[PDB]
RNA sequence: GAAUCUGGUCAAACUUGGUCAUUUAGAGGAACUAAAAGUCGUAACAAGGUUUCCGUAGGUGAACCUGCGGAAGGAUCAUUA
RNA sequence: AGGGGAUCGAAGAUGAUCAGAUACCGUCGUAGUCUUAACCAUAAACUAUGCCGACUAGGGAUCGGGUGGUGUUUUUCUUAUGACCCACUCGGCACCUUACGAGAAAUCAAAGUCUUUGGGUUCUGGGGGGAGUAUGGUCGCAAGGCUGAAACUUAAAGGAAUU
RNA sequence: CGGUAAUUCCAGCUCCAGUAGCGUAUAUUAAAGUUGUUGCAGUUAAAAAGCUCGUAGUUGAACUUUGGGUCUGGUUGUCCGGUCGGUUUUUCAACCGGAUCUUUCCUUCUGGCUAACCUGUACUCCUUGUGGGUGCAGGCGAACCAGGACUUUUACUUUGAAAAAAUUAGAGUGUUCAAAGCAGGCGAAAGCUCGAAUAUAUUAGCAUGGAAUAAUGGAAUAGGAC
RNA sequence: GAUAGUGGCCUACCAUGGUUUCAACGGGUAACGGGGAAUAAGGGUUCGAUUCCGGAGAGGGAGCCUGAGAAACGGCUACCA
């Protein structure tokens, strides 16, 4: 998520090993690592442009995308640079030959290339443990404008 | 069979086959749609303008006659409501029994119809937050809802 | 119509209702609660040894009549005290007191036999060896 | 509420045979009923059916010759999964010479044994014979 | 490079309290069941000899009785004009 | 807790009746009955029949509305209403006769369209007692309510009909 | 059952059942449609909340490509055994597909191989021929890849891949039979040789075919599509 | 920082989140999980300490040495019993 600043705590955020020879003046003038994640995925522009940080990025980081991709709709944006995504799916009970509706909900890292709200559908690739809980990272925001085209009814 | 009474009633109007414009009127499609923005301008509701037109003139359905029903036809001209008829009608009546209790507070027989209407609107609320008419956050309460409504 | 939700996605509910339910059900009722091991003088177990108090004669409920000869048995196990049938018309004077006896159930799960009031249990084995051993006369109580 | 207008239809074909009427009136009408009735009148259970046109839902009606002893929806549309289709037919069906279940399947409504000769499976629908 | 030793760290345990859980003595008290040749009536079943019930309140030796409202599971499917 | 307090009347007095009779019957009679602010949340709160939807069988009634009758009367001349009369029609409170369906039967146009078993749903029951008790919650100023056991006990308790 | 004729006690004799076994106790399963998804009850037997509103839950009208035709693969019945109890076609069938054409795209190209003739460049090895093919500039590409470019998203169902062995179902095999075991079998009985199969498990993930059913999505300040 | 390495695994500074009527959390289990077992129309119900596969533990709790591998107990160190 990030939202601002960039340089903005007690230690200089910077991407371990990319140098900026401050000498021979560049176009950039810092220089930009990024790669594509791969799996038919694409890299968004505002990763490769933005002046964000994160080690947690799937984009400009250091974490690889492997293993499970899944999908699901946004349930809170709250706490920083991650979210929250449920998960409806049915379980099936033999014995009634009927299905339960069920839950389960998956807490994931948002690369600040991302603008994410409540109710988005997102998909999202596991990587490395990140945090106590977090496992996955988020790779496709589905939901692009919802209605912030035509948003008045005014002919 | 009815929604908040035990009633149970079949009472409605019954639509010709035909979508086509009866046989015996003339005049024109374009003539009726001015008749009805004219109506709209004068200050009234969808219902009492098709009502309107039924009865003063040839007028069976708009939707025959023009091709459009009259809220399409409003919308487009840019004179449909900020809040829907039904349930812009639906808050006045409540409006008018919280009135009533306000005067007189023994009156539990209406309390209790003042819930059921209050019940009503909330239901149309939430259809209408769903198909987005309402800006997706439209509450109704006391104050508020009478500002609304006057 | 009936009673039950039918509805492919209803399952949850379904199973709910029915956990609810099964409560009614008395044996089962007893399974969960453990009845067996917390109440009844046998810990939820087929047999148990105790040690003869006192021989009690017990006169039977209605319809008949006649002096049971029943004997009355503190368990070795937990320390309850129980009512033991002494089955066979002699074998009440094979007991005697502080004697070390094997008791089985009635045959009713609990419950009373026959005519017998308060009496759920029979009486296997004396000092060792089954009364109806002794009773045949093929073997005999070897004191006590 | 109107939930299910297939179960309405057989119920009221049911009632039109029991009581050895030779014709129904079916209300509300569907895409699926019709494919079911399509489905008797192959195998004769049915006559001549007609679906008149209201500009709104529909209405059929439906020539009965009295063969047909009950219909039949089973309702929660049970996901039947090839060899479960027998199970199904042993329950349902009075015999194991004759009666169809009818289930819906991707490659279209059809009985039970026609599925079968095609090897396809799907949600289950209701039953005649 | 041993004893020894300064700070940590993990941390068994111990002293006095508090707390939750399960047990356990238990002066007394209030129950219910079983056995149904004790005592006082006869509440209910017949219009049960004041029709029964029910909610509730009071009263009583005990069934119970008596208000107020209700129900036939009532002893009435019944009085046109 | 105020106001009201005519009647009728748990308690009480009190006169009979009875072996007893602080029971029925008689005479009085506080509380209550009425009301205003609070509370209470239960009744055989019963159609002992959950709600929504479809379909199956006739028959008259009746209430609410609406249609068509050169139908009757009203009369202030046509009238125009209104009230009737007939016929149809939706909605209702019911009812009558048959069930070809149900059901243990009493009975039921639903309690039908269920071993020829699946329209959608919520709640409740699983022998009789113990017991709507014990306990723990929780709501009540209180009476109480909602929630709600077990040990143990028992071969029956019950339903509808029969002579 | 037993209070003086006890078919029920205690014995004797007969008889019955199971039998190297049979009984008793406590669980537990079937019986139990007495837990009910299949599949129960609720007017009177237990049971419809006093009544209404109401979030979750469950459930929820109908409607978008249907119809035709043209060929073309099979697969069993038939029509004879055309045959040395088996095997090949036709007269024929229903049944399951495939390609199309019907106002019809089936994701689209940037290219690789264009198999093939739509061809026609010399026209003929040659029965009087449009039987047949040495043969290459324009070019049908589905005969496959290797790369984009993004693909409404499911549920459901399909075939496949995985669900260790034992256990289970089950093929083979005279452990003398059987429970078993994975052995064995055939010789000249000089050495040779079958074996040690298959099938299940559906929950979840993976793969692919399907597009009925059930849901979701798109163009209404068009900031829509080419 | 630590670790073989990922990670609130731990530390500092910061933010206020995370889970939940689709039962979180708590309580119970006379609970090791599974392969499987008993029953046996179809659906189920009950059991699985136990020969195979995982996992724990060596009276209870800690702590470590040696080592590729142990927080080992037919190794050691302590405390409690
Ligand atoms: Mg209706
Ligand atoms: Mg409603
Ligand atoms: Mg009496
Ligand atoms: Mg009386
Ligand atoms: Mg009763
Ligand atoms: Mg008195
Ligand atoms: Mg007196
Ligand atoms: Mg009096
Ligand atoms: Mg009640
Ligand atoms: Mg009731
Ligand atoms: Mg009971
Ligand atoms: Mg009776
Ligand atoms: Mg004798
Ligand atoms: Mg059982
Ligand atoms: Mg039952
Ligand atoms: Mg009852
Ligand atoms: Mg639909
Ligand atoms: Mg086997
Ligand atoms: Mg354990
Ligand atoms: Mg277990
Ligand atoms: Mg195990
Ligand atoms: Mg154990
Ligand atoms: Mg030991
Ligand atoms: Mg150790
Ligand atoms: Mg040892
Ligand atoms: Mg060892």
């Amino acid at each position: 998520s990030t939202e601002l600043t960039v340089q903005s705590e007690r230690a200089f955020q910077k991407q371990p090993h990319i140098f900026t020879n401050p000498k021979a003046k560049a176009n950039r003038k810092t220089k930009r690592w990024y790669k594509n994640v791969g799996l038919g995925f694409k890299t968004p522009k505002t990763a490769i442009e933005g002046s964000y940080i994160d080690k947690k990025c799937p984009f400009t980081g250091l974490v690889s995308i492997r293993g499970k991709i899944l999908t699901g709709t946004v349930v809170s944006t709250r706490m920083h640079r991650t979210i929250v995504i449920r998960r409806d799916y049915l379980h099936y009970v033999p014995k009634y030959n009927r299905y339960e509706k069920r839950h389960k909900n998956v807490p994931a890292h948002v690369s600040p290339a991302f603008r994410v709200q409540v109710g988005d559908i997102v998909t999202v690739g596991q990587c490395r443990p990140i945090s106590k809980t977090v496992r996955f990272n988020v790779l496709k925001v589905a939901s692009a404008t919802g209605k912030a085209n035509k948003q008045f009814a005014k002919f | 069979g009815r929604m908040h009474s035990k009633g149970k009633g079949m009472s409605s109007s019954a639509i010709p086959y035909s979508r086509n414009a009866p046989a015996w009127f003339k005049g024109s499609s374009d003539g009726v749609v001015e008749q009805i923005i004219k109506y709209a301008r004068k200050g009234l509701t969808p219902s009492q303008i098709g009502v309107l037109l039924r009865d003063a003139h040839g007028v069976t359905q708009a939707k025959v006659i023009t091709g459009n029903k009259i809220l399409r036809i409003l919308k487009s001209n840019g004179l449909a409501p900020e809040i829907p008829e039904d349930l812009y009608f639906l808050i006045k009546k409540a409006v008018s029994v919280r009135k009533h209790l306000e005067r007189n507070r023994k009156d539990k027989d209406a309390k209790f119809r003042l819930i059921l209407i209050e019940s009503r609107i909330h239901r149309l609320a939430r259809y209408y937050r769903t198909v987005s008419v309402l800006p997706p956050n439209w509450k109704y309460e006391s104050a508020t809802a009478s500002a609304l409504v006057n | 119509g009936k009673g039950k939700p039918r509805g492919l996605n209803s399952a949850r509910k379904l199973r709910v209702h029915r956990r609810n339910n099964r409560w009614a059900e008395t044996t089962y009722k007893k399974r969960l609660l453990g009845t067996a091991f917390k109440s009844s003088p046998f810990g939820g177990s087929s047999h148990a040894k105790g040690i003869v108090l006192e021989k009690i004669g017990i006169e039977s409920k209605q319809p008949n009549s006649a002096i049971r000869k029943c004997v009355r048995v503190q368990l070795i196990k937990n320390g309850k005290k129980v009512t033991a049938f002494v089955p066979n018309d002699g074998c009440l004077n094979f007991v005697d007191e502080n004697d070390e006896v094997l008791l089985a159930g009635f045959g009713r799960k609990g419950k009373a036999k026959g005519d017998i009031p308060g009496v759920r249990f029979k009486v296997v084995k004396v000092s060792g060896v089954s009364l109806l051993a002794l009773w045949k006369e093929k073997k005999e109580k070897p004191r006590s | 509420t109107r939930t299910s207008v297939l179960a309405d239809a057989l119920n009221a074909i049911n009632n039109a045979e029991k009581t050895g009427k030779r014709q129904v009136l079916i209300r509300p009408s569907s895409k699926v009923i019709i494919k079911f009735l399509q489905v008797m009148q192959k195998h004769g259970y049915i006559g001549e059916f007609e679906y008149i046109d209201d500009h709104r839902s529909g209405k059929i009606v439906v020539q009965l010759n009295g063969r047909l002893n009950k219909c039949g929806v089973i309702s929660p549309r049970f996901n039947v999964k090839i060899a479960d289709v027998e199970k199904w037919t042993a329950n349902l069906l009075p015999a194991r010479q004759f009666g169809y279940v009818i289930l819906t399947t991707s490659a279209g409504i059809m009985d039970h044994e026609e599925a079968h000769r095609k090897h396809v499976s799907g949600k289950i629908l209701g039953f005649v014979y």
